[PDB]
């Protein structure tokens, strides 16, 4: 998991239909990228929470 | 004669002394120091400050004591120190006399029997394992026993007096969790078996920090293909004469001991053997001099086996051929957790139910 | 020493700043165990090159690194069907070299009459030296239309002009106009009928090579002023073999490629804006084209002429309009080829056979 402070969240309203969208952003450095060593490409995945369970990107 | 040497990236440089003089190295880098000596994009100049230390320790083991030499600077034999930026070899070179010395990197010979040694203590723990640091020149004792599902910590001890009496120096915290009693130091370095993974981490204790993780293609991982006892040892590291090595088992080789070399730099296979026994059916296996030796054993929960303490099975890595041994190995307790070799001592590093004992052994000239 | 089989490159390279020097050098087959490949072409164990070491002195000596591709960009093929190696014994010693000889002696800055000999049968007609090979050895061919195909070699400067030769070569083919040249003991002609040249050996007294120069316009097509098949005109200078011609493509203008004296190959093509029609002769000295225009007999209002009016440059690329006199006393002049081991010019000049001194720059930059 990324750290709270990291993200930065938009609290957004959809034309189509009336229901609350979230929209999260978060910098990645050059520095984070170069100074991971581990054995896959630095990859990053998103987790969002609704009031039935998860859903992964 | 003092030399300069310099090739870019992915073009390999070209070594020779005159005559049968030997080439000696003095001052290695692979990164980059001056931007106007290699000729590419814009971009990657005038801009990165890159370095790499492990250059010299690598020429060294490749070029030192001979006459030619030829190192392709690359992924292969380098490992890339600043991703983006197109790097360069600068060597700094003299010829000497060829005249090396012996028995130091040589082999002692083939193993003609096992004796007990050392007794130190009797741990807390039924198994684990112990080893020292065969490259540097220290007293230095590594300490890590098994825990299943909580083995996060490895212990340092100044010397052998400390290590009998609990005296630790430090105790390092590991980035991942490790699996089975498969590890060794090499270097200043730890490579461990991350959990739940067919994973090598390679961990810096000097700079205390994570430097590679590599993948053993195909390798059984957690409790799948590990030793009698089981207990996650599904892979073993191993260090000897001819260097690292990683001792696992695949599916392709139906469960059987595959022993693959791996480079303590770039952390890359560097040569695949597969043998005819079974890991499951084996107690421990270690490295001397490029020849793998599998201990079978009994254990307190066998039943009276027909299987007795010895080494019965030896594979040789340079000529691809196996046979069956019969070796006499040390039975005191019956519970045996992990067996390394140490090449500067040539003793073996075990732990024997609870009990941390040293080996000593015994050489022979069958080699020619 | 060094070893490397056919078509991979060999490498060269002493400690510090010393130089390489060449003992022993052998492109062929001597030992079938050496190399591998197929026990065919292994049969033939006897395979020679003399020239092998005069290739690898004139690149790798004097140097501190060396790279020779052991081929046929490099190396002419001694005996087909049977797969070559390059076998090299080297010593390392002081950066030193050898001075003058090699060396270019500047810009020209003079042309003068320094020596006449005789006045020969033929109007037009070629003479010249080996300046590789240290002898006061005259090799002359006097040009005759559709005729000449024989060379005369004289023993000394005082039997050329008693006429008293030493031997005569008979050629194997006819030669076209007044361009031949004689470089380290081999003969260089333009072959009737053929922009060809042919390397003839005179020790061994047979031809040796043919090389076809490229788009070159050859028999009467485009000659020097007086024609007589003046097509192809070769040069010696301190940069090596050079061949003079024109081409369609360069609109009649003069031409000059770089030719390899053992590989028989075009290492390199210039064009220039001097028409060769228009060019009485012509002579390379550093790698630099000098452009002879002279009165001729028989020329309807004229007097323009005996100069050097234009210059090319071969490192440079560069071309430059200059007005040097040019001795002509006689008016037919005939063939201009340069010397650099004496720095002087082998001129024939209608029937008279004459020697030019030469003049240089301080600089030449
Ligand atoms: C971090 O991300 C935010 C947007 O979420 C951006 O506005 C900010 O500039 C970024 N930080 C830097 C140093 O660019
Ligand atoms: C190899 O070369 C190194 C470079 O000095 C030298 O220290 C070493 O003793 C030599 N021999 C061996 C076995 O390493
Ligand atoms: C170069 O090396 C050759 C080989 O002997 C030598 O004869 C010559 O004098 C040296 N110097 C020059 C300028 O060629
Ligand atoms: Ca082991
Ligand atoms: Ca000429
Ligand atoms: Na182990
Ligand atoms: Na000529």
């Amino acid at each position: 998991w990324v750290h709270q402070n990291e993200h930065v969240s938009e609290e957004s309203l959809d034309e189509s239909s009336g229901l609350k969208v979230r929209e999260v952003f978060i910098n990645v450095t050059r520095q984070q990228v170069e100074d991971f060593h581990g054995p896959e490409d630095y990859w990053c995945q998103c987790v969002a929470w609704s009031h039935l369970g998860t859903s992964k990107s | 004669v003092v030399r300069r040497e310099l090739s870019c990236e992915s073009y390999p440089i070209e070594l020779r002394c005159p005559g049968t003089d030997v080439i000696m190295i003095e001052s290695a880098n692979y990164g980059r120091t001056d931007d106007k000596i290699c000729d590419s994009d814009p971009a990657q100049m005038e801009n990165i400050r890159c370095y790499l230390p492990d250059a010299y320790k690598i020429m060294s083991q490749r070029c030192n004591n001979r006459t030619q030499c030829a190192v392709v600077a690359g992924p292969d034999v380098f490992p890339d120190p600043c991703p983006g930026t197109y790097k360069y070899l600068e060597v700094q070179y003299e010829c000497v006399p060829y005249k090396v010395e012996q028995k130091v990197f040589l082999c002692p010979g083939l193993l003609k029997g096992v004796y007990q040694s050392e007794h130190l203590f009797e741990s807390d723990h039924q198994s684990g394992a112990w080893c020292k640091d065969p490259l540097q020149a220290s007293d230095k004792i590594y300490y890590m026993p098994w825990t299943p599902y909580r083995t996060d910590t490895l212990t340092e001890y100044s010397s052998k007096d400390d290590f009998i009496a609990g005296r630790p120096t430090t105790t390092y915290k590991l980035p991942h969790r490790v699996d089975g009693t498969g590890f060794v130091v090499y270097d200043g370095a730890l490579f461990f078996n991350k959990e739940r993974t067919r994973n090598i981490v390679k961990f810096d204790l000097r700079t205390r920090i994570k430097s590679g993780e590599a993948i053993i293609a195909n390798a059984n991982y957690h409790d799948t293909s590990p030793y009698r006892w089981g207990g996650k040892s599904d892979i073993d590291l191993a260090v000897d004469e001819n260097g690292l090595w990683v001792i696992y088992a695949t599916e392709q080789n139906n469960g059987k001991i595959v022993i693959s070399q791996l480079n303590p730099y770039t952390l890359r296979i560097e040569g695949t053997w597969d043998t005819a026994y079974d890991k499951r059916s084996a107690s421990n296996a270690f490295m001397i001099c490029g020849i793998l030796y599998v201990v079978k054993s009994v254990y307190e929960d066998d039943d009276n086996e027909a299987t007795g303490n010895k080494i019965d099975y030896i594979y040789n890595t340079d000529q691809s051929k196996d046979s069956l041994v019969d070796v006499p190995f040390p039975n005191s307790y019956q519970y045996i957790a992990a067996v390394d070799y140490n090449p500067r001592d040539n003793l073996l590093y075990v732990w024997n139910n609870y009990h941390v004992v040293k080996y000593s052994l015994d050489f022979g000239p069958l080699d020619g």
